[PDB]
């Protein structure tokens, strides 16, 4: 109890405690309600639930029996803070489906039915603590809350599991217990009305009518209750929110206009309008639920006049009435304390960026520490402390995760351009590197020595087998900062590497499955995914790579000499097919897809491939153009195709997309002297529409001012690429030709 | 043993919970069910024609989908049919170039019903009829991206990248779905004996076997399962079985038409069987080689039996309903030369030699029907001796007739079946709602117009269809329809209460019947000759709210012989009593209608 | 296989003896059935060919 106490309300004390759950993993309910109240109402912690405490939880429920205790913790471990989680939705409904009719039990049948009322009468006062009434509620809870994602299958196994015929024997009985009514209700809302399934049975179904009219009769004992002080809060506040949120739900959706064909229907559409009436008239309803009746009751006065239903005059002039209104000294020094808080951390903002800086400073000269003619100075003279480092710094991946990011976050502070703190921060400096110790030429020198001493390994044992994100984006960074300036021994040496190691597929097959995994992130999910983020180190990291035309880096990225052959430029180009929305993009609504957000990774990827093509190399250009994907006439549609959403509000994008396809269009055709890459490019290219976004760019150059690139050059690279590609093209020839 | 090149056409056996090849009900129905009564691995099913796939490469369908969303701003959309038309086509290219390359294990293949042309699409979005946890199986003429599925191998012996073998047991996954194919136990209630298949985690078997190699598929041969007719070259005429005199008999069939070849009937088409070791294996028919001969509409085998008479000839053919006996055997002989003993030439005259007996089948000039005028059938028998003149061309029959006589066949079954159910007195409303549904089906088959939701008793054709027409009349549908128009008020029914609520389904399938019996007869004598033949029908239960008066007016309103035959005192008496009953204009214009034909 | 060649190496087979012409087979019977954790599975042979048993 005092540990619930401590951890209730501050994420902090919950995750502390969180931090030793291996106490609170074993059986026992005290410890399910601890463990509870330690994962309630914070979202990092639910988000990032590990899936065997739930696996556990599943089966410790199978096991030992049903109880309500664990239900609960599902239920609070699905919504934090106001927003579900659609993974532990998902282990959770997985696990259950997976456990059998044990865990699951759905009295359906005509005797569970009969027990159902058997247990509901023996609580007809109010439902135990404790009970199988209780088991029940709380499950068809969970599975409506679980069910509230967006999640097909999801929804058809609840569906089938609670049978409409089910729900409306049971809430439309003759006497049925509150709480029963409550959840069936949610369950309704949230697993038949809001749903992906086409046939949508509910909406073409008359059992929602009995619903509602048991619910207008439901709505009546509670103004008989108040009116009789038999106020009872269980129906109060069901009649307020659930009833009221399943009939607007069921009202609002487009779906029900041919629903309502029956007179019959028409008077129970009256009946809920005159009881909502009834329910505003009444001064106990209150504002916040003032607010919920009155979007309920405008929600059924425009399906009322859709239908055009003919409601009796008196109230019809009533509602129209509705309508028209509703439209219209410690404390002291606490904060004191808090000023001279933030003041010190605002004044000191500088001085830890020197300390950082000279601590990079002494890691780059170790031997200024020892005295001259030592031995110790030797070693550090040629290698030593940082030899030492990197080689360690290996080992030492799983021992301490932070100790690593640590020293590939400094190793990658040593390899960028000095900068400029402050006159405070550099007086600090000049302080300290006096105390301790007594262009890009430089960058290419820092990265000469990390080479010969061993960095290109360490990354490269980093990237091949590492767990963690955070590491493995680390050591991507590092990569990309040592071929930073195309360096082109740095390439060698990672080629050499490549070709010359046992591990070989396994550094490609990580970066090979790692974009399979964006692609297919970036297909389902049309800010940005995680997934999807990591894709700019991997291309920048490539495409330096393959910077300055190296030949034999490209031909090796193409296809590797190993037993097993991955590509990477065919991956690449099938990204940017699904990035670009592929053919449906290419017609004319690739704009559509193209915001601002994923612009950046575009103009990225078409770098990477004209670098790929360039040097020239007949390889990758046969490879990219002669794609199963057919990605190459999304290159095409960048050209022809204005982004008519980013045109209006961004335009030197726009123009920087158009200058990148141009120039990988003509890498691609950079020395083919055959015609299979003509006619390719020729059928994606209509030769009018070509000419004609020429002479576009021409009278468009007029923006010049407020773009860095001016149209002229893409117009004229567009016109290099049409004379290239008139050589096989008669037509493109004639109209190239001037008037 | 061979691979699984793509273009093979396979059996799929469902071994697991149930067993039995999965089989698609006919009609317009999308349905799949795998029946374990019909046969098993070692004795096949009867009907061996929808239990065949053909196994198909990936098929992308994105600029599809959003053509289809864009259906369901002028110059888009435009655009966006150019993009599905190229799209097509380009998928047809490359189905073309990867046609005879191997299927490996974790590939994706595209499962293509050859009777419906039909692939075998999952839907995640829906679920199944029966069984509400597991996700809908269905047939889709077009496709979707539901019917691509990966082969996975069943047995830890393959693994993924290995080539796959006919024989082995493989499992459907569908891309989508992620859900392996399963045949549940939930019989369905349509139709006794048949199981449901769904997209669902379970642990059935998908053994494939094979029926025909990719290189054994060119149209250029007689091949396995093939449908041809019978033609004489010497007598110019069609080998046709009928029912006569409650026996079925074989016969040739004589036609007044100058063309011959053009007497094309639906009861002269026959299916060639080639008997191989393997019972579940067809394939290309060679010269030294036994087939079997099989009859689509009645599915009866062509046999020969001993003649009473033994006239000249020893024995005579006949139809028999089993096919695993030895009378069955016949070899084929060419009457030309042939290099070696390639693949039988399809459109090539050939000469039928029964085994059993070692005689050769021969036409005679002796009518069955002797006591009938105009005799039209003449008997066959096999003679000892071999007759050069004799010879049988097979010819050929376009896949959309067979396409009509598949879905005109089983709506005659189940027409059948509710003519009994209402001669015996009892129906249900499940039963009477099943049977309206296929009278407005049949409507909509003899109009031929689309489907777009109209009122089933109001439809306008402007070309009527003659061979549709004709396989409309001798399939027995009209009789089957006369047959329901008659044995209710024999009383189940009665015209006086079809005015009450109680009957009031009933007269509006009446109606339906009606509608039937008049787009048969349009432009196309016979049809109206065989309709009038029941005139008297038509007349007794005019008046009532059945649309008889509407078909009578239609079948009279141009052929001026049955005007003045079913034209006389006593009918215009009832249209002018039922006039002065209703009192109502529509009859005084009927009654104008009949006055004069053809202006 | 192509022809009659030599039998490669880690490739499955299937045992058949000459004598009584029965294909060999796994059966699900432990044999210290007197004995906990049973480990020792009973094989044998059965006169019909199963496909999956390699
Ligand atoms: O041109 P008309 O006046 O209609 O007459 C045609 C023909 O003279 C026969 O009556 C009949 O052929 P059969 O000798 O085979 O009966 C044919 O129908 P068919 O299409 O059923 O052959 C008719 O269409």
């Amino acid at each position: 109890q005092f540990l619930q106490k401590f951890c209730a309300g501050n994420p902090g004390n919950q995750a502390l405690l969180h931090k030793h759950l291996h106490l609170f993993l074993t059986p026992g309910l005290l410890e399910a309600e601890t463990m509870q109240h330690i994962f309630l109402n914070n979202y990092q912690l639910c988000s990032e639930i590990s899936e065997p405490v739930l696996q556990h939880f599943v089966h410790l429920l199978a096991t030992h029996g049903r109880h309500v205790q664990y239900l609960d913790f599902l239920h609070t471990v699905i919504k934090a803070e106001g927003k579900y989680v659609k993974k532990c939705q998902d282990m959770i409904m997985t696990e259950l489906t997976n456990a059998g009719d044990d865990v699951v039990v759905f009295y359906n049948d005509k005797a569970s039915l009969a027990h159902l009322l058997d247990m509901m009468k023996a609580a007809r006062d109010g439902v135990e603590d404790h009970s199988p009434l209780m088991y029940h509620i709380s499950l068809v809870d969970l599975l409506a809350a679980c069910a509230e994602g967006k999640n097909v299958y999801t929804e058809i196994k609840c569906t089938s599991l609670l049978p409409l015929e089910d729900v409306v024997s049971v809430v439309t009985h003759e006497d049925c217990i509150t709480e029963v009514k409550m959840a069936y209700v949610n369950f309704v809302n949230h697993c038949y009305v809001d749903t992906e399934v086409e046939m949508k049975e509910i909406y073409t179904s008359n059992h929602i009518w009995t619903l509602f009219e048991n619910f207008t009769l439901d709505m009546a004992r509670v103004c008989s209750k108040r009116e009789k002080r038999v106020a009872d809060p269980t129906l109060e506040k069901y009649v307020l929110s659930v009833v009221l949120d399943t009939i607007n739900a069921f009202f609002s959706s487009p779906f029900s206009e041919n629903s309502t064909s029956l007179q019959t229907h028409q008077t129970i559409v009256v009946q809920l309008l005159q009881s909502t009436t009834r329910l505003l008239e009444c001064p106990w309803l209150q504002q916040q639920h003032k607010g919920s009746v009155e979007a309920c009751i405008r929600t059924l006065a425009m399906v009322a006049k859709g239908r055009a239903i003919l409601l009796p005059m008196d109230l019809d002039a009533h509602i129209s009435s509705m309508l028209s209104s509703g439209a219209s000294d410690y404390k002291n020094i606490i904060e004191k304390l808090q000023d001279i808080i933030t003041a010190l951390e605002e004044r000191l903002k500088p001085l830890v960026q020197a300390e950082l800086s000279v601590l990079v400073d002494v890691l780059h000269w170790p031997e200024l520490l020892f005295l001259e003619g030592s031995e110790a100075y030797q070693r550090c003279e040629s290698g030593g402390f940082l030899s030492k480092l990197i080689q360690h710094t290996k080992d030492l991946m799983e021992s301490e995760e932070k100790l690593c990011i640590k020293v590939l976050r400094t190793l990658q502070q040593m390899l960028l351009k000095k900068t400029k703190y402050g006159d405070r921060g550099n007086q600090l400096r000049k302080m300290l590197l006096q105390n301790y110790l007594q262009d890009w030429s430089a960058i290419a020198a820092t990265q000469c020595r990390l080479d010969k001493e061993g960095a290109t390994k360490l990354v490269c044992d980093l990237i091949t087998s590492t767990k963690n994100e955070k590491i493995f984006q680390e050591s991507i960074g590092l990569a990309i900062h040592l071929l930073d300036g195309g360096n082109t021994e740095i390439q060698k040496s990672f080629h050499n590497l490549m070709m010359s190691d046992k591990k070989s597929e396994r550094f490609f097959k990580v970066l090979h499955d790692r974009m399979k995994r964006a692609q297919q992130e970036t297909k389902s999910t049309v800010e940005m995914g995680t997934s999807v983020l990591i894709m700019q180190p991997i291309l920048r990291f490539l495409q330096l790579l393959c910077e300055n035309h190296n030949r034999d880096l490209q031909n090796f990225l193409r296809c590797q000499n190993n037993k097993t052959n991955y590509n990477l430029v065919c991956e690449t180009l099938q990204f940017l097919d699904i990035m670009c929305g592929s053919t449906t993009g290419g017609l004319g609504l690739l704009g559509l897809y193209i915001n601002e957000d994923n612009v950046g990774l575009v103009i990225q990827t078409l770098e990477t491939l004209t670098e790929y093509c360039q040097g020239p190399c007949h390889e990758n250009q046969t490879c990219i153009v002669t794609h199963e994907s057919n990605g190459i006439d999304i290159i095409t549609a960048l050209i022809l195709n204005d982004i008519s959403p980013l045109c209006k509000y961004r335009m030197d994008l726009v123009l920087q997309l158009k200058d990148n396809a141009s120039k990988l269009l003509l890498a691609l055709m950079e020395s083919r002297h055959d015609s299979e890459n003509a006619e390719r490019i020729l059928i994606s290219l209509r030769p009018q529409e070509l000419v004609d976004v020429i002479k576009k760019a021409y009278l468009q150059e007029e923006e010049r001012e407020n773009s860095e690139v001016s149209p002229r050059e893409v117009g004229h690279n567009i016109y290099i690429l049409a004379l290239q590609l008139s050589r096989h093209n008669k037509q493109l020839q004639h109209l190239l030709k001037p008037v | 043993s061979s691979f699984l090149h793509i273009g093979d056409i396979v059996s799929l056996y469902a071994e697991g919970s149930v067993n039995g090849f999965i089989s698609t009900l006919g009609l317009v129905d999308d349905r799949c069910v795998v029946e374990p009564a019909a046969g098993d691995l070692d004795n096949p099913p009867k009907k061996f024609r929808d239990c065949l796939f053909k196994v198909c490469p990936m098929n992308r369908y994105s600029a599809q989908k959003q053509y289809w969303k864009a259906k369901q701003d002028v110059v888009l959309l435009q655009k966006l049919q150019h993009a599905a038309q190229m799209e097509q086509k380009q998928n047809d290219t490359e189905n073309k170039k990867v046609h005879g390359d191997v299927v490996k294990y974790g590939s994706v293949i595209q499962l293509l019903h050859m009777k419906s042309n039909k692939y075998l699409t999952v839907n995640k979005r829906l679920p199944a009829l029966l069984e509400k946890n597991a996700m809908r199986v269905t047939l889709d003429a077009t496709g979707n991206e539901g019917s691509w599925l990966f082969i996975q191998p069943f047995w830890k012996l393959r693994s993924n990248g290995d080539n796959v073998v006919v024989g082995d047991k493989v499992i459907l996954n569908p891309v989508n779905a992620g859900q392996p194919l399963h045949a549940s136990n939930y019989e369905l209630s349509d139709n006794a004996g048949c199981k449901e298949v769904n997209s669902v985690n379970c642990n059935t078997s998908w053994k494939i076997n094979l029926f025909m190699q990719f290189r054994d598929h060119l149209e250029e041969v007689l091949k396995g399962g093939d449908v041809v007719r019978l033609f004489h070259a010497e007598q110019e005429k069609f080998l046709t079985c009928d029912e006569y005199k409650g026996k079925l008999q074989v016969f040739l069939r004589t036609t007044l038409r100058q063309s011959a070849t053009s007497a094309t009937s639906s009861n002269a088409l026959w299916e060639v069987e080639v008997v191989h070791h393997d019972p579940c294996r067809g394939g290309a028919g060679h010269w030294n080689g036994l087939y079997r001969f099989k009859h689509l509409a009645t599915g009866n085998y062509l046999a020969a039996e001993e003649n009473p008479s033994y006239e000249k000839i020893k024995y005579c053919l006949v139809a028999v309903p089993h096919g695993n006996d030895i009378a069955s055997l016949f070899e084929l002989d060419p009457t030309t030369l042939q290099k070696t003993d390639s693949f039988v030439p399809r459109n090539s005259y050939v000469r039928l030699r029964h085994l059993c007996t070692n005689t050769w089948i021969q036409s005679t000039n002796v009518p069955i029907d002797i006591e009938e005028e105009r005799p039209i059938r003449l008997m066959l028998g096999t003679c000892p001796t071999k007759e050069d003149k004799e010879a049988f061309a097979i010819v050929s029959v376009p896949v959309s007739e067979i396409r009509d006589l598949d879905f005109a066949n089983d709506a005659s079954s189940m027409l059948a079946s509710a003519v009994e159910k209402l001669n015996e007195g009892f129906i249900s409303q499940n039963d009477r709602r099943f049977v309206i549904q296929l009278l407005e089906d049949l409507v909509f088959f003899v109009s031929d117009v689309p489907n777009n939701g109209q009122n089933v008793l109001d439809i306008m054709v402007t070309k009527p269809n003659r061979e549709r027409q004709k396989l409309m009349r001798e399939q027995n549908i009209l009789k089957q329809v006369f047959g329901i128009l008659k044995a209710p008020f024999r009383p189940l029914v009665r015209l006086e209460e079809l005015s009450d609520q109680k009957n009031a389904p009933y007269q509006h399938m009446f109606r339906l019947c009606y509608r039937v019996l008049r787009h048969s007869q349009e432009d196309y004598r016979k049809n109206q000759e065989h309709i009038a033949k029941q005139f008297g029908m038509m007349q007794s239960q005019i008046g009532y709210d059945i649309l008889a008066e509407d078909t009578i007016t239609a079948l009279l309103h141009n052929n001026r012989k049955l005007l003045e035959k079913h034209i006389t005192k006593t009918e215009v008496e009832t249209f002018v009593s039922l006039v002065r009953k209703n009192r109502e204009p529509r009859f005084l214009d009927y009654l104008s209608d009949l006055c004069v034909s053809n202006h």
